[PDB]
């Protein structure tokens, strides 16, 4: 049931108890700690959940099984933005960028990373690369 | 031929440092950061050594280049010194055989037609263009037309602002100087991956 327990774990998202999802998405992984999806999942899970701590660790393994989803380096930065290390979380969105440079939304988010870090500098030059990326 | 591994990275990091150990900082954070041509200008104190130092760059992927030779002389800074190839403003015809004797890339840094056509009597179809902040993209579609075998290699003005005023026009890749370089190895990183993407993604 490798699988059969991430579907479940969605369902119960899709209702709501994410909490109650939480286990679901474990128990896929103790039937294999591979499947990428479940790893990434349950860091949204748990970004939805606000174990906000844990909720990047997830999102670290994905990033390991699979180490080229936008979204997931796009969804750790998110994570880690609100965790407190904005300088990991900029270096997030930068490796984000790396994979994808038609992200208008890892450019802004990250504008927003930097204009709150120091760098105005910084931050203008992928401000002004995500007005680019949008008409 | 250099013709393939410009074309592909179409950036080189135009690295002017006052120090040496600034110097290695400044390849750092620029090729850790997307940016794969490093160029090591001379305007660096003793750049010849520095180059047989980030010797093992070359093994993870990167193309540490010579920059801004000016005489026979900076090419005693030759080949020992581990340079992949070495460029120049315009200068210089016995440096292409100095060379030619050698084996080794060279590019001038064109400014007028007379520097394009007396240097592409050399063999040179790939050019630098400098100081580029000077001729504007306009000397880029305009040589385009009678000389449809030079390349451009701008060098100087160009920024995020008008990077891909240039490349549309029609070039090859961009040397960028402090819009790049300036900073601290983090800095240098974060403006290095920035220029990568307006660069990748130009309409």
């Amino acid at each position: 049931s490798a699988l059969a327990y991430v579907m479940l774990g969605l369902l119960l998202s899709l209702l709501n108890r994410l909490s109650l999802a939480a286990e679901a998405y474990k128990k896929a992984i103790e039937l294999d700690p591979n499947d990428a999806l479940a790893w990434l999942l349950l860091g949204s899970v748990l970004e939805k959940l606000k174990r906000l701590d844990e909720a990047a660790e997830a999102y670290k393994k994905a990033i390991e099984l699979k180490p080229n989803d936008a979204s997931a380096w796009k969804e750790l930065g998110k994570v880690l933005e609100k965790l407190g290390r904005l300088d990991e979380a900029a270096k997030a969105y930068a490796e984000a960028i790396k994979l994808d440079p038609s992200d208008a939304e890892a450019a802004k988010e990250l504008g927003k990373v930097l204009e709150k870090l120091g760098q105005l500098e910084l931050a203008e030059r992928a401000y002004q690369l995500a007005i680019e990326l949008d008409p | 031929k250099m013709e393939e591994l410009f074309k592909k990275h179409k950036i080189v990091a135009v690295l002017r440092a006052n120090s040496v150990e600034e110097a290695k900082e400044k390849a750092l954070a620029v090729f850790r950061g997307g940016v794969h041509l490093i160029e090591i200008t001379f305007t660096v104190p003793d750049a010849d050594t520095v180059i047989k130092e980030l010797s093992f760059l070359k093994e993870k992927g990167a193309i540490i280049g010579a920059g801004t030779v000016t005489d026979k002389r900076q090419c005693k800074k030759a080949v020992e010194s581990g340079a992949e190839f070495i460029v120049s403003p315009h200068l210089d015809p016995e440096i292409s055989e100095f060379c030619k004797m050698e084996g080794v890339f060279y590019m001038p840094g064109v400014m007028t037609p007379t520097e394009l056509v007396k240097a592409m009597k050399l063999g040179h179809t790939i050019l630098k263009l400098f100081p580029g902040e000077v001729v504007g993209p306009q000397f880029v579609k305009a040589m385009k037309g009678p000389f449809p075998n030079v390349k451009f290699v701008p060098t100087g003005g160009v920024n995020d602002q008008n990077v891909c005023e240039w490349f549309k026009a029609g070039v090859l890749a961009v040397g960028v100087g402090s819009a790049l370089v300036k900073g601290t190895p983090e800095q240098v990183e974060m403006l290095a991956v920035l220029f990568v993407a307006k660069i990748a993604g130009c309409t």
